[PDB]
RNA sequence: AAGGUAAGUAUCGUUCCA
């Protein structure tokens, strides 16, 4: 039939457009840069800079007589005790991966591992089984406490 | 003996991050004297670490015992 | 149409070598 | 199977039953069917669907190309004001064709060519030629017969639709797409005979077997850093949960000597840093590196293990300077944040 | 940790200056504390998992105590082990 | 002439028979030697 | 299958044939979830396609000639101004040749 | 290259720690030296992703200069001088009181730019500072090497350098 | 004296004209091996057995 | 050799346990080592020690 | 006209032939 309008994609021309837009982009920053820094008689008077070279040293003879946090934490609030106290530790994130911090005790998530893995060997809403792999349980911590 | 006979024909990490050779990235032919000698991954901005892949010392080339018996 | 390979005798017309490589 | 061969191409023909085993296909074809017979189940009652059948047909329908017969079958709890004919991708049928009470679904399964990847087509051309046939049984002038292609991962379905019948199968389609176990071991398949794989990049992971190469004669370097952010939260029995943010610590623990070195990480680093996470994942590589650059030579560690794999990065950064010092990964859920308990 | 303390205790003088950090043991009392401890550790397993301890052979009692356990969530991709390949049937 | 900078000859340049012959050569033996190397490498002899 | 450079599957064979490629062969379709749509590369009604030869893609001999005693002129000059100057050359002064 | 030469012929760290009946060993937090430009360098594979940890922590740690100092090398070292260049100048600015960003935006600038960096780290660090020889060697005339000496002369001059280099002058 | 030729631009050329990424994908097994998009892939030019 | 190889196929003596060291306490024995790491290290120090009195002590019968 | 036979294990039918 009709085939419809799209451009083709190159990876030679794509990283060849990447690198001459950062080649742009550094000519910019440099002429901004030009103007950015360059708005910067006793330059060769050996007498005078003796004269003052000594009405400094003579100068100095003058001079001298936290409960503020808005992270979340993959939990439920079902899952903490009461009359204890529970250590939180941060959860494992990539340096490039840029999603939000994750609070977690790693006794209760061994716990909720654990129990994941008796309830799936107890096994052995559209399609949901198959959506939870191709889609955790946590609660908003604001004011040191929800 | 087997250990070391496992190291000396263990796959290098250098040699086994030039096996992998990428994919959709065209690299400048190296080796003008004999192109289809590509280092794949090995030096190359796509993935690996990101510190050089430093050299292994297992590898490196040895002479024989009766050679160096004629040396 | 075909895959096999024309010779390109005849077909340098408006064509160079450094043209289309800068 | 059902693959045709314009050709004997004998490493293709290798590749394709290597690829095909274990009656990959028939087994396709079955969990193809029984995972949209489960989305008919949940939405019966919804589209007046008394039941859903799959009868027990012959074995070799899944590649049985010359004819064909239903697998799933709905049998109505009330006539359906059938529609015309149209394909997956289609709006405009006003559902006013006819009545029935049987209605049928099949699925044929297709491994596309190049020029004959038009699997809308394919689907229409041959419900066209299995309808208007003396061969294929179909109980119902009604039905849709639904079209899938493995080799380019595309699906159709041109036929008979009850309402509400095409977006559900849409839906349900567009999931299957993405998820299926068969589907899936076949995806697997084709990558493992191609050996095209996504990331996965290869370093000593630090792992149970591989557990005995770390007792030599180097010196390692366990740099656990779990313990560097860390709130004392507790509810009360009665009063709101409360938090208070606490001192955390590095771990830089050497095996040969047992020396845990131990960066006491104050409070008041977090001065309001958004992005704390990342701020922890350096603090821990500044003074791992500032030791390393500390230690004599001889004393300096050829080999960084790590609990984390978050602190794989960091660490080659700050190691920049160190080319010949091997950090490594764990897969080893090695317990080095109950050290500080 | 509490009853690891307790067993890290078996005396109960236990001796322990600022000097060093474990308790003060000598050879026996080491290897009973470490059954002890590989014993508390596979019974937490136990409990945890649903599995009795005895069964657990010495290679997945040291994938335990290093860190390594496994589950089956793909446990339907089996699919790479008259004819049954349609006998299956389907149940609402 | 670098002495009066003028166009005054003119050189028509060709490959010889011997060249020619040479690279025929090279494909050939490229050809023939190959009872089990791989297409890849063939074609890298090829385009080398 | 042959021209298609070697980390994309294909061969990477260079040709120097004048070599048409049909335009049956720059059609592909894709299956977005709304519905399947199709693409042609020359998507204006324009002549047929044709590899690149490798006869446009390597400089003449003269004007290679020419243009290094031309560069070897200017490197000559940026480097004898260099000397009274006192600085090292670096990549961007000699990027443009 | 060389100029000589014709046709025919590193990631610094301020932090450092000293070694040596208490299992409480504290230790000194020292301070360490300056890195100028080293003969190793480009022992780095996966630019494309060291770049993007380097950007990513010039804003995660916007005040540990060595990060710049690392991304200038990095970008200095695969052919990227200029945008090292504009990055330096950039950064200057998030760590200012640092003797090695002036000293490596110094190296790293051409020409009179260059002295309009060094004319300007005074600014900031005018009492004590290596760099006032930086300009001194940096500019052309024995004047201006008269004058950037009576400048440094002029803000503390408690320097031996600075007195061994302005004695020695005409 | 360095390599006397340059082949990114005919290499550039030749995707250009194949039809890129995609127009050359849809003759090969890519779409069957459903990955989400040809970046982030490497080839294993020798398999390990 | 041979003798001693005839005897073991025999059965007059047991077979002959791997010796084992400290650096190959963790090849040999390691997977059983990390249940009981004390209890094994005692186990190859004192075949280690066996083989010493076994040469020390045949010395000594060997002494004039 | 080709260079395009996967090799097998089963009962059942038929037929010549001993």
């Amino acid at each position: 039939e009709e085939p419809v309008t799209a451009d083709v994609i190159n990876p030679m021309a794509l990283r060849q457009r990447e690198e001459l837009r950062e080649k742009l982009a550094a000519a910019k920053e440099k002429r901004l840069l030009n103007q950015k820094l360059g708005k910067i008689p006793w330059l060769d008077d050996t007498a005078a800079w003796i004269e003052r070279s000594r009405q400094l040293q003579k100068e100095k003879d003058l001079a001298e007589k936290r409960d503020l946090q808005g992270l979340t934490v993959e939990h439920a609030i079902d899952s903490f005790r009461e009359g204890e106290t529970m250590i939180l530790t941060l959860k494992d994130k990539g340096v490039l991966q840029e999603e939000e911090d994750v609070l977690v005790n790693v006794n209760l998530v061994d716990k909720e591992r654990a129990e994941k893995n008796v309830e799936l060997r107890k096994k052995k809403a559209q399609q949901k089984p198959r959506s939870i792999l191709s889609k955790p349980h946590s609660f908003r911590l604001e004011q040191g406490g929800t | 003996r087997y250990r070391k006979m496992k190291e000396r024909l263990g796959l290098t990490e250098i040699r086994k991050q030039a096996n992998r050779m990428s994919f959709g990235e065209i690299e400048e032919d190296a080796y003008q004297e004999d192109l289809g000698f590509s280092l794949g991954h090995l030096g190359k901005s796509g993935s690996g670490r990101v510190r050089q892949t430093q050299v292994n010392e297992a590898t490196k080339a040895r002479i024989s015992k009766t050679l160096q018996r004629t040396l | 149409p075909t895959g096999e390979v024309l010779s390109l005798v005849g077909k340098l017309e408006g064509t160079r070598m450094g043209d289309k490589a800068q | 199977t059902g693959i045709f061969m314009h050709g004997k191409i004998p490493t293709l023909k290798i590749s394709l039953i290597q690829i095909f085993r274990a009656h990959l296909w028939q087994k396709i074809h079955e969990s193809i069917v029984m995972d949209l017979c489960q989305v008919f189940d949940q939405e019966l009652d919804a589209l007046e669907i008394e039941t859903v059948q799959k009868e027990t047909i012959h074995p070799r329908k899944s590649y049985k190309m010359n004819s064909s017969c239903a697998d799933i079958l709905l049998f109505a709890s009330y006539k359906w004001n059938v529609s015309r004919p149209s394909l997956l991708a289609d709006s405009k049928d006003v559902m006013d064709s006819t009545t029935t009470q049987k209605y049928w679904i099949d699925i044929q399964l297709r491994w596309g060519d190049y020029d004959s990847h038009d699997i809308e087509r394919y689907a229409r051309a041959k419900f066209l030629d299995y309808t208007t046939d003396n061969m294929s049984i179909y109980p119902s002038p009604t039905g849709v017969l639904i079209a899938i292609d493995l080799a380019y991962n595309l699906h159709s379905a041109y036929g008979n639709w009850f309402p509400g019948s095409k977006p559900l199968i849409q839906q349900a389609m567009a999931k299957i797409m993405k998820a299926n176990p068969a589907l899936y071991v076949l995806r697997e398949r084709i990558r493992k005979g191609l050996q095209l794989y996504s990331s996965e990049p290869t370093e000593p992971y630090l792992s149970s077997q591989n557990y005995g190469e770390l007792f030599s004669n180097q010196i390692i370097w366990f740099v656990d850093d779990t313990n560097v952010y860390r709130v004392t939260i507790h509810k009360t029995f009665e009063g709101n949960l409360t938090t208070k943010p606490i001192n955390g610590a590095i771990f830089i623990f050497n095996p040969r000597t047992g020396q845990l070195f131990l960066k006491i990480i104050h409070t008041s680093v977090w001065a309001g840093q958004k992005r704390l996470g990342q701020l922890a994942k350096w603090k821990t590589a500044e003074e791992v590196a500032a030791l390393i650059r500390s230690l004599p030579v001889e004393e300096q560690p050829k080999q960084i293990i790590v609990t984390r794999k978050g602190m794989l990065d960091p660490l080659e950064v700050h190691l920049l300077d160190f080319p010949n010092i091997v950090i490594k990964g764990s897969e080893l859920q090695l317990p080095f944040q109950a050290c500080l308990k | 940790n509490d009853r690891a303390k307790v067993i890290l205790k078996p005396d109960k003088t236990t001796i322990t200056e600022p000097h060093h950090i474990w308790p003060t043991l000598t050879d026996e009392e080491w290897i009973k504390v470490e059954v002890q401890l590989k014993d508390l550790i596979l019974a937490d397993y136990g409990k945890k998992n649903n599995v009795n301890v005895a069964s657990l052979t010495q290679s997945e009692i040291r994938d335990i105590i290093l860190g390594m356990e496994i589950s089956a969530p793909s446990q339907q991709r089996q699919q790479i082990a008259t004819s049954n390949y349609e006998t299956q049937t389907f149940s609402s | 002439n670098e002495v009066t900078k003028e166009r005054t000859a003119q050189c028509f340049l060709r490959v010889d028979d011997e060249s020619m012959q040479r690279f025929h050569n090279r494909v050939r033996q490229i050809l023939m030697a190959s009872g089990s190397t791989t297409f890849t490498k063939i074609v890298n002899k090829w385009n080398t | 299958v042959f021209y298609t450079p070697k980390e994309l599957g294909g061969l990477g064979m260079l040709s120097m044939g004048h070599v048409l490629i049909p335009q049956s062969d720059l059609r592909w379709s894709k299956q977005t979830d709304v519905g399947i749509t199709h693409f042609r590369s020359g998507m204006s009604h324009e002549e047929d396609q044709l590899i690149p030869n490798l006869y446009r893609y390597i400089q003449p001999w003269e004007s290679e000639f020419i243009d290094s005693q031309r560069v070897w002129a200017e490197y000559a000059l940026k480097r004898q101004e260099a000397i009274a100057q006192n600085r090292r050359l670096t990549l961007e002064d000699l990027e443009d040749s | 290259v060389d100029p000589r030469q014709t046709q025919f012929g590193r990631n610094t760290l301020m932090d450092m720690r000293l070694s040596q009946q208490t299992v409480v060993d504290p230790k000194g937090y020292l301070t360490d030296l300056n890195s100028m430009i080293p003969t190793h360098g480009g022992d780095i594979n996966d630019i494309k992703k060291a770049r993007l940890l380097l950007k990513s922590v010039r804003e995660t740690n916007p005040h540990h200069p060595p990060a710049w100092i690392a991304s200038a090398r990095l970008e200095e070292v695969t052919g990227k001088l200029q945008v090292a260049r504009n990055l330096i100048m950039k950064g200057t600015e998030m760590c200012p009181k640092s003797e090695d960003v002036w000293l490596e935006a110094a190296r790293l600038q051409p020409g009179d730019t260059a002295k309009a960096v060094v004319a300007q780290a005074v600014r900031h660090l005018p009492q004590s500072v290596r760099i006032y020889i930086r300009a001194a060697e940096l500019e052309t005339d024995i004047r201006a090497k008269k004058r950037v000496l009576r400048k440094a002369l002029e803000h503390v001059p408690n320097s031996v350098r600075l007195w061994k280099a302005a004695v020695e002058l005409e | 004296d360095g390599k006397l030729w340059n082949l990114n631009n005919y290499r550039t050329d030749m995707i250009q004209a194949l039809g890129g990424v995609e127009g050359i994908l849809e003759h090969t097994l890519f779409k069957g091996t459903y990955f989400p998009t040809w970046e982030g892939l490497f080839w294993e030019k020798a398999s390990g057995f | 050799q041979k003798e001693l190889q005839e005897k073991v196929r025999l059965g007059l003596m047991p077979p002959p346990e791997p010796k084992v060291r400290i650096s190959n306490l963790m090849r040999v024995l390691g997977t059983e080592a990390v249940q009981d790491p004390t209890k094994v290290e005692a186990h190859v120090r004192a075949q280690m020690a066996k083989r010493q009195k076994a040469h020390e002590e045949a010395n000594a019968a060997r002494k004039l």
